[PDB]
């Protein structure tokens, strides 16, 4: 039983919501994609980060085009005692802005389901295709970054009524989501794969292009600057003197991608309340590029979502993505001038 | 019959009314309340135009009303006293958004005049630690009475067709409203008359017969949804846009 | 047969479209230019969702242009180019009106991907005293071709499709263009892909091939409507309106 089919019909975990009576009226929970490759980061550790894919992620991680519909198992661990109501709806047509901008009211718009729970936990919702065309090529599309188009669409989880908790039960309450292909998941036309291994996560650096500051700016640890968002955030400098900030080379990054980077060894990285294993490199108006470390990989990808986004360093999108300057912390040195590797994604 | 068994699915039916488009579930039979017969089609009498209605895009069930329901509301206190037609387009006109935004509008924008049966659901989430009771009532011209605020009352309107909701084991009021007018048709926007009490065919209204009564430290707050389907209508009277009427206040 | 008998009324027939709640006439036939088969319904294909087109509302005639016909206009001059989902949208757009007021576009706010056949009238009132002559041609695809200003000729599109107009005995070209774009379907506004570029499945154009030749003082101007009916069409894919797409300029 090798079926295509056989593997998109097992329900593979993808998402776990906490729902809380907190949870306002108006309220969303998770507004996952709506498409076969739906991911789940696992934590940590080297720089390529680790993935968790359903069985209909896997699949068709090897095909250009897939067509289907799809269904999302969403198992509420609920007592009797626990009573709400969420929303699920598929809207067609989500771009990258008007992906925010987004109430459960307009959600109640498109193709939608509430669902009541009292003595019944669970329910499935099967996923719509409304597509122009007929089949839906690869949104990741490996090896290769501007080959890869976007989702369809994609469903979010709203909740239409707060939860109403009595006494001894407590009040927040974890939504475990699972995902495979619904009635009629197609897949069309095998091509490379856009998922690798799990046996060997390694990957030697070409060659050897390994992104590093420029020569004489080493060791450096994460401090402030007067200059960079008036010493209310953190950026890699080389010395405690006036204005010795880490110069770091240009990256040519072509026209509709981003960049940042993450380290090759966190036993190497500059050191604060945690190893500054991201960072984004900007220009500095001064003259340079300057690195500027992140919390981790995604608050490095929406800084390079804003900055290449067409942005600027003042603006108050990308100043709450800076780290804070209490995060410094004993402020120790860097392990010389290890190897950052450049990252690179469309946007 | 009453064997237990709740698996880990904890076991129970959850009936459903989808029914174009949306689906929504109830894991609580509704109580209903018809107070009328279903209404004939007098399309092919008063106006001879385009006749029809439409059927997977306004025949869905969109969200127009959602409110609180605690202790503090004391005995006779509506919740909502919600138009019919009506605050279908007034709830969204007043939420920022327009009434061509959404597909359960669209053609009132368009066309002039409207008939139809609606259908109304009243769902409320509330825990069965909850001892409360609601009242969701019809009345097919409540602006037309003058002493109606006589009639605006628990006891007034449990003496007509009514749907009954208490907080524990909730639970839900259907509420099947067909169409009776004076008048076989509404008008969407101003007209030769009518210049006022645009598209208006009666208010529903959720008062209390019973506040939620909580023990020490028990749940405080509840909560209600509104919801509304438009089938068996009729739209003839195809008029631009700018003729339209963004409708009145709450 | 040829016994003239103009009465009180001056005789002669008269051919009509209604056809759906509008009626437009024409005196004399139409020169019909049909470049493809109809289109099937492929709806059952791309997207499961509400199935369905709009009838007596969509499949009217309203008017997307008109412009002037002057002896000035040279040899080969387009008096429109007009593309033909899509410039009935944006025809009223630009005319400082909204989309959401005509009846025949409000499905394209609310819903996201169309498909359907099209149907256009390109009727004119010269005089019999003009003698010249237009040629309204369509192009399944115009935007996407690069040099297309090559073909941007009346010799051109002479060579496929058309319809032929002349001044004198004035005239209508009837222009049946069925569906056929690459993908099946065409998105109303911005989506996942087809960031721009959106709501075109290609654009009609009408040259000149001879100018109004008048006599000494004749009439100098003429005229020009386009009309479009939207037939056998298919609307699955309902979307709120803010997320709509004011079209793009002449």
């Amino acid at each position: 039983d090798m079926t295509v089919s056989s593997i998109a019909s097992r329900y593979g975990l993808i998402r776990r919501v906490q729902w809380k009576k907190d949870h306002a009226k108006g309220s969303l929970l998770l507004q996952l994609d709506a498409d076969p490759f739906v991911e789940q980061r696992i934590e940590g550790t080297n720089p390529i980060s680790l993935y968790w894919f359903a069985p209909v992620g896997v699949v068709s991680s090897m095909f250009m085009q897939w067509r289907g519909s799809l269904e999302y198992r969403f198992d509420i661990i609920a007592s009797q005692f626990h009573t709400g109501r969420l929303i699920v709806g598929y809207v067609p047509g989500l771009t990258a802005s008007l992906q925010l901008q987004m109430d459960y009211m307009k959600l109640k718009s498109s193709s939608y389901v509430v669902f009541d729970l009292q003595e019944s936990n669970s329910f499935t919702f099967e996923v719509p295709y409304v597509s122009y065309r007929p089949w839906w090529v690869r949104k990741y599309g490996g090896n290769y970054l501007p080959s890869s188009t976007d989702a369809p669409s994609t469903l979010f989880m709203y909740v239409q009524v707060p939860l109403i908790p009595m006494e001894a039960v407590s009040d927040t309450i974890d939504i475990n989501v699972y995902v495979r292909g619904g009635s009629s998941f197609e897949v069309c036309v095998p091509v490379q794969p856009s998922l690798g291994l799990n046996w060997n996560t390694d990957f030697i650096l070409r060659n050897d292009e390994e992104y590093r500051a420029k020569t004489g700016y080493a060791p450096y640890y994460a401090g402030v600057w007067h200059s960079f968002n008036n010493s209310n955030s953190l950026v890699f400098r080389w010395g405690s003197a006036s204005d010795q900030i880490a110069q770091w080379p240009t990256i040519s990054v072509p026209r509709g991608e981003l960049a940042f980077l993450r380290i090759k060894d966190g036993k190497q990285a500059a050191v604060g309340t945690q190893p500054w294993r991201t960072m984004v490199v900007w220009p500095s108006g001064h003259g340079y590029n300057i690195g500027i470390p992140t919390y981790n990989a995604e608050r490095a990808r929406q800084l390079a979502q804003h900055l290449y986004g067409g942005g600027s360093l003042t603006d108050e999108k990308a100043k709450q993505l800076f780290v804070p300057a209490n995060q410094q912390g004993p402020g120790k040195v860097s392990n010389g001038n290890p190897v950052w590797e450049v990252m690179r994604a469309p946007l | 019959m009453d064997n237990p068994n709740p698996g880990p699915d904890g076991e129970g039916e959850v009936e459903l009314e989808k029914d174009s488009n949306v689906v929504l579930t109830t894991q609580r039979d509704p109580s209903t309340s018809i107070p009328a017969p279903v209404s004939v089609k007098w399309s092919r009498w008063t106006s001879n135009d385009v006749v029809d209605d439409y059927a997977t895009i306004t025949s869905r069930w969109y969200q127009i009303a959602e409110f609180v329901w605690s202790k503090d509301d004391p005995f006779d206190k509506e919740l909502a006293r919600l138009i019919l037609p009506r605050a279908l387009l007034s709830s969204i006109e007043a939420n920022s958004d327009a009434i061509c935004d959404v597909p359960n509008t669209i053609p009132f924008k368009v066309h002039a005049y409207w008939r139809g049966d609606m259908e109304v659901r009243v769902q409320i989430n509330s825990n069965k630690f909850q001892v409360g009771q609601l009242q969701a009532t019809w009345y097919y011209s409540d602006h037309e009475n003058l002493n109606i605020s006589s009639k605006r009352s628990v006891y007034g309107f449990s003496q007509m067709d009514h749907a009954l909701i208490s907080a524990s084991a909730s639970n839900e009021a259907k509420l099947v409203i067909p169409f009776k007018h004076v008048y076989p048709f509404l008008p969407t926007r101003i007209v030769p008359d009518w210049t006022t009490g645009i598209l208006d065919m009666g208010a529903l209204n959720i008062r209390v017969i019973a506040p939620l009564r909580m023990s020490a430290t028990g749940p405080t707050t509840c909560n209600v949804v509104v919801f509304i389907k438009l089938n068996n209508s009729e739209f003839t009277g195809t008029s631009s846009g700018k003729f339209y009427a963004s409708q009145i206040r709450a």
